[PDB]
């Protein structure tokens, strides 16, 4: 039990006599209301470790006993931590009562070895068409979500969730770094509304760890780790496909660099901490595919300055294995979800990996889709009739392909009142292939709008006259 | 005050209590953190000996002030405390080294990562040894065929030469090496024993999933069984990156130093300048461009510097480098890539805009040079290349007249003919009769979206029935006259089945 | 995100500017010899 | 005849020129975002280093 | 007096001495080591405590560790001995000849030459390189300058610029190679061996090579340009003989000054270089200098880091040279090499008086044209050339043919593209500059100047492409 010897800001110096604790160790502040942990950062010597605080350190005096824990920061994790919402040091939030679980782990583990490494590359089919065919996700890859309000993320979210949850039996975890209390708030009952989460039964299918923005800066550079401890259980004890989401990676950067910048470290270049690469590393390493099961992280994307080249966007596309983009311009077309299916990329987009018929029908589709942007340059400058017929075929066929990139949502029935679809990979392709063919070329537009597989095309199309 | 000033090491003096504990081969942790330990006593210890901890980890003596030791961690600060007791190895930061070490997946430190036992190592040699000086090298003479047509043919590669893959994200940085990691196999198998090349992988920074399947790639390749994996991820320290080059460029160093020859891939060496950049300034060290220390120029010259062909007074061994650079928006004019071009030999510049197109590999050939690379390049593959370039740059020149017009479709001919499929590096005479073809105006005729099919039909052809002239050419090392007219014939008898 | 303003041509000081403030200058010179001429014959009634 | 082709050739010159705008608009975005950057970069260096001369 | 070692951080080397402190510049040899690690003294700490600068790897140091005082500066043999041979920073022969037997030695550091002793003849050395010796032409016993990013033409340059004089220069020569590629060493060594300017059987070399490489520690980098110097300074003082000084790069020099004065403990300038950046590189540069008993015609070749013309090491060495050659990356992509600006090489010769006023009229003309071009450029990049005046359409012709016929193959060079080098005499390339200004040749194409020497060439090679 050691005894607090600074509180200058947020960092606090304890000292201690018969055992210092090591690095990353959890160190409990007494004689507070709420709990104060603090997190081991150095060893300055004389029996003196310099630690970072979890909480506000107002009321600190010198001279206050702290208990080492004996272990990093470990949260309540389990099957029973499914709809709840915990702080970055375990405590539940959502005023529910205590999370009672069986086990506790430390949100600070090594990085899966290199024989538990996966040396296959495989696609974790989404059960969304645009995703599936275009920039499909690598199981146990990370993905950078781009774009923010108004395009649906938090729809996109929710469906992604429910989709894994339906075809993989995999459970889903949501790590907000720097959330808004508010978007917090909203996001929580907009999935209670969704079902995703269910406070009566055990059903639910999201855990949500939320570090606000008015947390410290170190409890903001811990979230991501509780949330993905929340998700290596899945991984690890009970081999699911878990799927990690974190909103967003920047403000983890910037959470890092803040808690170096305590530290009294000189900061590297754009004033990001020196140990960018490394924390970045350290948080990211962890989302692999091992032998057991694999975690998948969705993270959103922040670019500071609208610049891809400063050192927090171009250190995370170091990790990301694919990228989807909500643009606001196909939200405003009418087609939902509103993933770009141009600047949506994929690294798994090979035909190594997803199969020779895979990789010939997306690279056709995004053909289609880029003529029909030439095309529609040309029909915004001269026109209609000054096209061939080619040209007017190529147009109505990408019209129809962009009009079955459209897809009901299940989380979304609730609301607009069309059943959702999860459409399978094999069904995707088996629909864009035979759309690129020009089989259902006499088929109306509309037809192919809001629908799943081709058959409820054709069948819409029936609808209609 | 001082480190050295604590309470505690002062009531050890006074108490005279020191007389028990051994401060002339062992001493205890000051302060640990930001990845440098202070350590008390190591009077006995030199500078760059490698230290290893109570934990288990080993470090790197840097700094030897007049009351501590300041040491570098290989691996994690948390397994480190104060109090804990550092004793000696009595030797300078080396690394296993020789044979045996061939098909292993190690780190920096060497430690077998692949689970398949201990190093069989017998001899261990120095991280940090000097570069050979002016007379040990002799100039470069015998060719390093990657298996790239457009690197075998416009920017030839020399064994022993220093040749940068510099590019931006998901260029195919990565997969050139790869290719000629896999295109060794050829000499390898064969009983040559001067054209076998023994490779080195070293993965710094990049993830961990990648360097597995990179692995898988070779393994399956069954390329493995010549090359050596060393990987310092992200998931590593800091110190583990800064170190992971070196280690590899000992272990080239060996066969280099043996009559044989080898390369080495220090791929990501951005990645090793942005982990010494952070371990400079967690020292406390003053900053430079780009926030970085003023001897990254340094830290990668004595790198490469290493790299070289021996004369045959030093057994005439040699050690190929091909650092990879990665580049941000294809920022040439930046502090670490003129670095680094400073110090290769070359550049192969692999353009995001040729990438996106479906130019694979990416080689800007306008700007990808090779300086030692015409001494080292085949007489056939010569006599093709030179007549390739000379159309490509006459090509990129005009890029109606029908001269210029023959000029701009025999251009494109040529840069469809560079194009190259994944993980299937070529013959080095497969590629002088595919170059042969173009150059000699066969595939004028040919529409341009059909001569990736030609070239995949004439490969099968020619390695088929043709495989005598094939030998024939590899034999002699040229295209004779009676050689160019059995191609010719050859050549022209496909084109006409073709159709 | 970098954006731009109205009249940001001649602040950049560059061949554009150089090249604006000659061709109105050209012009509003022939214009006020013009008015010129147009109140010397006014004047002269 | 005349004001045909010239309406042409005006639309086709105004396209080239606005074609030829944008690729400096992105050279000079990038040059811009590496000033940026820099200046960042610099005036940190500056005020570590006289911090730390203190 | 021999000390003990105390601290040994990186190439810093920290001696505690019992009695008799050595003075700053003071060699001191370490015992017990298998090479020579000898230590340069640099700071006077205080407590009997001097700071070294190591002028080789300290690896394996331990504190404690005697080190013997030598009680004098590093000391290099000098002489006409050291003609063909290769050498280090502490003028140890690393050619494996054996020792270089010279009557008498030279301490590394030195004063340069007084005011008095200076000299202000000016002559023009005619390299036979259109740009050079068009626009900034060479003066005999001038320094000379050859700035430039990563890869741009320095070596090459510097390379032709030997070929060019050295081995038509009736005197000796000295190079200096300060942290350049060791392959690069090699090469001119055999080079010179072949050519005959470096003999191994009787005592007929011209050239003495002193070599400390990138492989090199930050101390040996900071000091062998200053073997090389003294070198030279010896030739040029002791026998009263014309000598050529080339160095490639003389920027390391700087940047392993920058190295070692962050273990020194001094505040760092701007870009973190060190505060004497200015002048630690003028005591080197002056000692290179035309005095009245002889002349160093010297060729520095200067490493811009990041194609940065204003950082402080690039910037501080334009006061030091007379002739300016100012290589450019984007003159290279488009082809035209030498890379040498012609708008930002200049010379100090470059005077009616001097050149001649037929010269610097076609000069000037020459610059102005370009010049004109230049700021033309943005108009035709955005508008288009057709929005141009009929004059401004000539100038623009007239500019980009002056452009390509800038240009010129170098014989180093003939490896490189095959097309063999040319020498074009200084009036030949006056008449064709003068020519092209005038207007004689408006109607060849702009290609038949590329890569040409006399403008006969050009003119032979414009009907070619009939
Ligand atoms: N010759 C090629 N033909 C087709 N695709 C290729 C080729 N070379 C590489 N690729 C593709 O490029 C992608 C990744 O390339 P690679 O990893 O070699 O590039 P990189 O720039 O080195 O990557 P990174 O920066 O991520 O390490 C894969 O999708 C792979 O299929
Ligand atoms: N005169 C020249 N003609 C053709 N190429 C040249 C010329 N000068 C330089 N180069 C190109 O530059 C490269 C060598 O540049 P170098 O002189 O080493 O520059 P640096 O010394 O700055 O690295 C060669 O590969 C060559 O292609
Ligand atoms: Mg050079």
């Amino acid at each position: 039990t050691g005894r607090i010897v600074a509180v200058i800001g947020a960092v606090v110096d304890v000292q201690f006599d018969e055992g210092l604790p090591p690095i990353l160790n959890a160190l409990e502040v007494q004689g507070r209301e709420t709990r104060l942990v603090l997190e081991v950062a150095q060893h300055l010597g004389e029996s003196t470790v310099r630690t970072i605080a979890m909480d506000g350190t107002e009321g600190l005096v010198r001279g206050q006993k702290v208990l080492d824990s004996g272990a990093p920061i470990k949260i309540p994790v389990g099957p029973e931590t499914l709809g709840r919402i915990m702080n970055v040091i375990g405590e539940p939030i959502d005023e529910r009562g205590p999370i009672k679980t069986k086990q506790f782990a430390a949100i600070h583990a090594e990085a899966p070895e290199f024989m538990e490494m996966s040396v296959e590359q495989e696609i974790l089919v989404t059960g969304i068409k645009v995703v599936d065919l275009l920039a499909p996700y690598a199981k146990g890859g990370k993905i950078g979500l781009f774009g923010g309000a108004g395009v649906g993320k938090t729809v996109l979210i929710m469906e992604l969730i429910n989709n894994v949850a339906k075809a993989h039996g995999g459970y889903s975890v949501f790590a907000g770094v720097g959330e808004r209390t508010r978007e917090g708030n909203d996001l929580y009952h907009e999935m209670i509304e969704s079902g995703v989460i269910n406070l009566k039964d055990a059903t639910s299918k999201v855990a949500l760890v939320y570090g606000q923005m008015n947390e410290p800066p170190g409890a903001r550079a811990r979230v991501a780790l509780t949330g993905l401890t929340v998700a290596e259980y899945f991984r690890d004890q009970e081999g699911q496909d878990v799927l990690l989401f974190i909103d967003n990676i920047f403000r983890f950067t910037q959470a890092g660099s803040e808690v170096s910048a305590l530290l009294g470290r000189i900061p590297s270049a754009v004033g990001y901490q020196p140990t960018l690469a490394t924390d970045m590393g350290t948080m990211q390493e962890r989302i692999t595919t091992t032998k057991k099961g694999s975690i998948t992280s969705v993270q959103a994307i922040y670019v500071p300055a609208d610049d891809l080249t400063d050192p927090a966007p171009a250190t995370t596309f170091a990790h990301l294995d694919a990228t989807t983009v909500l643009s606001r311009a196909i939200a405003e077309l009418g087609i939902y979800p509103a993933v770009d299916p141009l600047d949506s990329t994929s690294r798994i987009m090979d035909p190594n990996i997803v199969g020779s018929e895979h990789y010939d029908v997306a690279r056709g589709v995004q053909k289609i889709l880029q003529d029909y942007k030439s095309l529609q340059d040309i029909i915004a400058i001269l026109g209609m009739d000054e096209l061939s017929e080619e040209d007017k075929l190529t147009v109505s066929r990408a019209r129809k392909i962009q009009r079955f990139l459209s897809q009901p949502f299940q989380v979304a029935e609730v609301f607009t009142g069309h059943l959702g679809k999860l459409v399978p990979l094999k069904e995707t392709i088996k629909g864009f292939q035979q759309i690129l063919a020009g089989e259902y070329d006499h088929l109306p537009e509309q037809a192919f709008y809001m629908v799943g597989p081709i058959e409820e095309a054709v069948a819409k199309a029936d609808k209609l006259a | 005050t001082t480190t050295a000033e604590v309470s505690s090491i002062l009531e050890e003096r006074i108490l005279g209590a020191d007389t028990s504990v051994d401060l002339e081969e062992t001493g205890r942790v000051l302060s640990i953190g930001d990845g440098i330990a202070r350590v008390h006593g190591l009077r006995n210890v030199q500078a760059e000996e490698m230290v290893e901890f109570s934990s288990g980890l080993k470090g790197m003596s840097l700094n030897l002030e007049p009351d501590n030791v300041g040491v570098v961690v290989f691996g994690n600060d948390k397994l480190i405390k104060e109090g804990d007791i550092v004793k000696r190895t009595g030797a300078i930061v080396d690394v296993p080294v020789g044979e045996e070490l061939l098909g292993r997946v190690v780190d920096a430190l060497g430690n077998a990562i692949d689970g398949k036992g201990p190093i069989g190592s017998k001899t261990r040699r120095r991280v940090g040894l000097k570069a050979p000086g002016i007379i040990p090298r002799i100039s470069v003479r015998e060719p390093m065929q990657t298996g790239i047509k457009a690197v075998d043919s416009l920017v030839p590669i020399g064994r022993g030469q220093r040749e940068l893959i510099i590019g931006d994200r998901q260029t195919g940085k990565t997969s050139i090496a790869i290719d000629t990691i896999i295109n060794q196999k050829r000499f390898n198998d064969g009983t040559d024993e001067k054209k076998k090349l023994y490779c080195i992988y070293v993965a710094i920074g990049q993830k961990r999933s990648t360097v597995a399947q990179l692995v898988k790639r070779l393994t399956d390749a069954d390329a493995m069984k010549y090359t050596i994996v060393v990987s310092a991820t992200a998931s590593d320290a800091a110190p583990l990156q800064y170190l992971a080059p070196y280690s590899g460029c000992s272990m080239g160093e060996y066969f280099r130093d043996n009559g044989k020859h080898a390369l080495i891939i220090y791929d990501d060496l951005s990645k090793q300048a942005v982990a010494y950049r952070q371990m400079s300034l967690l020292l406390r060290r003053p900053p430079g461009r780009e926030a970085y220390p003023g001897d990254v120029f340094y830290l990668h010259s004595r790198l490469l510097e290493r790299a070289a062909k021996m004369n045959d007074a030093f057994g005439g061994g040699s050690l190929t480098a091909l650092p990879v650079i990665e580049t941000q928006a294809g920022d040439v004019s930046a502090y670490i890539p003129t670095n680094v071009i400073s110090i290769t030999d070359g550049q192969i510049f692999l353009e995001t805009e040729l990438f996106y197109k479906g130019i694979r590999p990416a080689i800007n050939v306008g700007l990808s040079v090779s300086r030692v690379g015409s001494a080292a390049q085949t007489r056939a593959m010569k006599q093709v290349a030179g007549t390739m370039k000379l159309e490509l740059a006459q090509y990129r020149e005009v890029a109606l007249d029908a001269a210029t017009q023959q000029l701009l479709s025999r251009g494109v001919r040529l840069t469809e003919l560079l194009k190259q499929g994944q993980y299937a590096p070529m013959a080095i005479e497969e590629q002088v009769a595919v170059i042969y073809a173009g150059v000699r105006g066969y595939l004028d005729k040919l529409e341009p979206s059909k001569i990736t099919k030609f070239e995949n039909a004439f490969l099968s052809h020619v390695i088929s029935q043709h495989q005598a002239l094939l030998g024939k050419i590899r034999a002699d090392g040229k295209i004779s006259e009676e050689t160019d007219a059995k191609l010719k014939e050859i050549v022209t008898n496909f084109l006409a089945g073709f159709e | 995100g970098v954006r731009s303003g109205a009249g940001a041509v001649r602040d950049a000081g560059g061949a554009f500017g150089k090249k604006e403030q000659a061709d109105e200058e050209r012009y509003f010179r022939a214009r006020a010899r013009e008015q010129l001429a147009a109140l010397k014959k006014h004047h002269e009634n | 005849e005349s004001t045909t082709s010239e309406q042409s050739a005006r639309m086709t010159a105004m396209d080239n020129a606005s074609k030829n705008a944008s690729e400096m608009i992105d050279k000079l975005t990038l040059t811009f975002n590496r000033t940026r950057q820099a200046v960042i970069t610099k005036e940190l260096i500056e005020i570590i280093s006289g911090a730390a001369a203190l």
